DNA sequence: TTTCGTGCCAATTTC
DNA sequence: ATTGGCACGAAA
């Protein structure tokens, strides 16, 4: 569970664009078919976003990187 | 959670189908008064 | 309370619109902070002012 | 009455003219005088205010014990004293005409009482009273460090106590003169004028009188330099605080009461009334044990000085005498600097919260906040 | 004002009315009410009350002129930048709300 | 004549 | 109630 987020915020270095990133995300993980790099305990998106987050696994980068990634995997294997 | 009418029954069904994300649009509040003020004979107007 | 209330209503109605929207604009002004010291007595020592 | 210090510490005196008398001790001629208990840190721990024509036991530097009065004087005489010593001599002082002769009954010393021009002649309206400082030879004394010839000038109800051809010195009184809470944070954010505001010296310089009993009084600077000498039309009934041919300068009380805030940025600056601003809404609200940091008052001064206004076009757009917002003028003034030309001239402006929330650029907000009808 | 003495903005009587119409004839018209006004600000130049306000302005020395005539040339000003017209503060068709 | 004093009128007052 | 701005009249 979660009770303070302050691990979070120095990782990130703000509140404003912890908010934004954990979003970004909580909806990759619940809209989307993604899975979580933590292991779930009974937790919901949110959370699970804000601890992986925490551990150094989730920024804004990385995210960057993985939709690229993404998108050029889609574009390549298109045809 | 107001006057936007398109928006509340789009939060709606998205909560229902468990995806928790909004499409806010404009309060009609705000179109009220738009039509309020242009019966006093001011032309006032969004633009681009 | 109501005149309270106006007066908050007020003040806040004239300063809603300022942010923070830098981090540096290189000014060199300032203000010159001295300990507030009324009569015989220091109201306010320097450090809790700077 | 008298300043009674309470620590032991070096004494400094700020904005002093003062000259020594004939007992030995010190007399102060200035009226912005501070005094000032510096320590051996050389921290101010002590300040207080030493009125115009006082007496100091103790000399600037002097150092003093706790609880020694340093300074003592009359709270309700005001001296006319001067700075040399001499003979007294009268000049366009004629009884009946300028002054009476009263003459106390118990205490059998007195002399001529000066009147105003609301109770003497109409022939010594026209007609200027002084009494000059003269040598056993008959000549004028020169006050020592000036060139003019040192003469003193009497208001209206002045007392003299000594008579003509009586010895005086440096230091001696010719005559004797007679005299919170939320509504006031709220007036102190709407930039209110007090009922009766204190009186300021516009332009600095020579001070003098002119036209009297001219439906008010008259008020004449001339600075040293070459300039317009200013008109000051002091109304009657307010006790005037400066004698005639006394060097002034800008900002500087001429009468006594509350100061108005719009005054202080005109003549001091922005600092300075920020600065007041936010020491009295402190002074307000310590006395209710409230702690607030400045960061938020200053922010609130910095919105009620939002605009400023335009004294001469220059290479601008801006017209002479129209209030503008002061980023405007800035961004104007720094693009037309960047081609080598010249920019505008501006002075800021002190508006309260309500006036300075209803002037801003978004007719919605303002329309939002009151008045409606007037904004849209 | 016709070729009578009549100003362009002087204020009449009914008596006063009946007088001029019986001396001067049909040299000099005379209105009121809102079609007063309205024939009134159309048939002004902003351009023209402009220039003439601004020297009137810069000939003379005064404190409370300076500040009416730099009143009105601001207005007038306002109405020259924007493309409103001073007759459209009378109105002649009525908006109605939606029901 | 120009400047200043004085009366009239509008807009404000919590949730 | 209170305050501020505008018209009106009276002062030098």
């Amino acid at each position: 569970a979660r009770v303070t987020v302050q691990d979070a915020v120095e990782k990130i270095g703000n509140r404003f664009d912890l908010v934004l990133v954990a979003a970004r995300r909580a909806r990759q993980m619940q809209v989307g078919g993604k899975d979580p790099l933590v292991p779930e305990e009974n937790d919901k998106t949110t959370v699970i976003a804000l601890r992986e987050i925490e551990e150094g696994l989730i920024n804004n980068q990385i995210l960057d990187v993985r939709e690229r990634q993404e998108q050029q995997e889609q574009e390549a294997a298109e045809l | 959670k107001s006057d936007d009418v398109n928006g509340r029954t789009k939060m709606y069904k998205n909560i229902v189908d468990g995806n928790h994300q909004m499409e806010p649009g404009m309060p009609e509040s705000f179109n009220v008064l738009l039509k309020e003020i242009r019966s006093l004979g001011i032309n006032i107007e969004l633009e681009d | 309370t109501a005149n309270s209330g106006y007066l908050t209503r007020r003040l806040v109605d004239v300063a809603q619109d300022l942010v923070v929207t830098e981090d540096d604009c290189g000014t060199h002004e300032g203000i010159m902070m001295t300990p507030v010291i009324e009569g015989g007595d220091v109201k306010e020592p320097l450090r809790d002012r700077v | 009455s008298s300043i009674q210090v309470k620590n032991k510490g070096s004494i400094k005196l700020s904005n002093v003219k003062s000259v020594v008398n004939s007992s030995g001790k010190l007399v102060i001629t200035s009226r912005n005088t501070e005094l000032k208990l510096i320590d051996e840190f050389g921290r101010t721990k002590e300040s207080y205010k030493v009125p115009y024509g006082a007496v100091l036991a103790k000399g600037d530097g002097e150092q003093v014990a706790g609880g020694e009065t340093v300074a003592n004087w009359d709270p309700h005489t005001m001296p006319v004293i001067t700075e040399v010593s001499g003979f007294v001599r009268f000049t366009d002082m004629i009884d009946g005409q300028t002054i009476t002769r009263q003459t106390d009954e118990l205490t059998g010393l007195s002399s001529l009482v000066v009147l105003d021009s609301a109770e003497r002649t109409a022939g010594g309206k026209d007609l200027r009273p002084a009494l000059k400082i003269v040598d056993a030879q008959g000549n004028d004394v020169l006050i020592p460090g000036t060139d003019m010839p040192a003469q003193y000038f009497l208001p209206g109800k002045a007392i003299v106590q000594l008579e003509d051809g009586v010895q005086i010195s440096s230091g001696d009184t010719l005559a004797r003169i007679p005299q919170g809470g939320l509504p006031r944070v709220a007036d102190l954010f709407e930039a209110r004028r007090p009922k009766e505001p204190a009186i300021l010296a516009e332009i600095s310089g020579i001070v003098s009188f002119g036209k009297e009993t001219k439906g008010k009084r008259r008020l004449v600077i001339t600075p040293v330099d070459g300039s317009d000498p200013y008109e000051e039309m002091i109304p009657k009934w307010r006790q005037l605080n400066v004698f005639e041919g006394e060097r002034v300068e800008r900002g500087d009380v001429i009468s006594d009461g509350p100061e108005a805030p719009h005054d202080i940025l005109r003549l001091r600056g922005v600092h300075a009334v920020t600065r007041y601003i936010v020491n009295e809404v402190q002074d307000v609200y310590r006395l209710q044990g409230v702690k607030i940091n400045d960061k938020h008052i200053e922010v609130i001064v910095r919105q009620m000085l939002r605009k400023a206004t335009i004294v001469n076009a220059g290479s601008s757009d801006f017209l002479e005498g129209e209030q503008v917002e002061y980023s405007r003028v800035k961004i104007a003034n720094r693009e037309l600097e960047a081609n080598g030309k010249v920019g505008a001239t501006y002075s800021r402006d002190l508006l309260g919260i309500t006036k300075a929330s209803l002037a801003t650029e978004s007719f919605i907000s303002a329309a939002s906040f009151q008045e409606t009808t007037r904004v849209l | 004002g016709g070729m009578t003495n009549l100003e362009r903005q002087q204020i009449l009587t009914e008596e006063q009315y009946l007088d001029a119409l019986e001396e001067f004839g049909d040299e000099f018209d005379a209105k009121m009410g809102a079609e007063a006004i309205q024939a009134l600000l159309k048939s002004m130049d902003l351009e023209q009350e402009c220039e003439q306000l601004r020297e009137e302005l810069n000939e003379t020395n005064s404190e409370t002129k300076r500040k009416k005539l730099t009143k009105r040339i601001k207005l007038l000003e306002a109405f020259v930048q924007s493309g409103n017209k001073p007759e459209w503060m009378i109105l002649t068709v009525l908006p109605v709300l939606p029901p």
